[PDB]
């Protein structure tokens, strides 16, 4: 719904 | 693998390809059918946005150069602090968009040496 949204597919999860 | 490689524009799919003949250089993605297009200015890529290929997350995000030190005026007659200019792009094949990612590199560099 943000753009924090989209950031968040390149921060990811290990 | 330089200068083109098929990218995602607003969800949809189409090519991306790279021109550094235009001054400034500038970056076309053209549909797979050919229903839509879009155009973006390179020389002003601040920043090149790329997803990890450890990361299943494809995409690409370019940062355009900024001027808040401009300070534009509201409709309400106050001053404001401008936005940097981003755009979003989704690859399938962490090379295509390696390229990309690359071959931008190689056009801000290029600007950044100069200055």
């Amino acid at each position: 719904l943000s753009p924090d949204d989209i950031e968040q597919w390149f921060t990811e999860d290990p | 693998p330089s200068h083109s490689g098929a990218a995602i524009f607003e969800k949809v799919s189409g090519i991306i390809a790279i021109n550094e003949d235009v001054s400034p250089a500038e970056l076309t993605w053209r549909s797979t059918d050919g229903d839509k297009v879009h155009t973006v200015v390179l020389s002003t890529i601040d920043k090149l946005q790329a997803t990890p290929a450890s990361s299943e997350k494809m995409m690409l995000r370019l940062i355009g150069k900024v001027d808040e030190s401009k300070k534009r005026k509201d409709n309400e007659g106050n001053e404001v602090v401008p936005k940097p200019q981003r755009h979003m792009f989704s690859f399938n094949n962490r090379t295509v968009m390696d390229n990309i990612k690359m071959t931008l590199q190689q056009i801000i560099s290029r600007y950044k040496d100069a200055d």
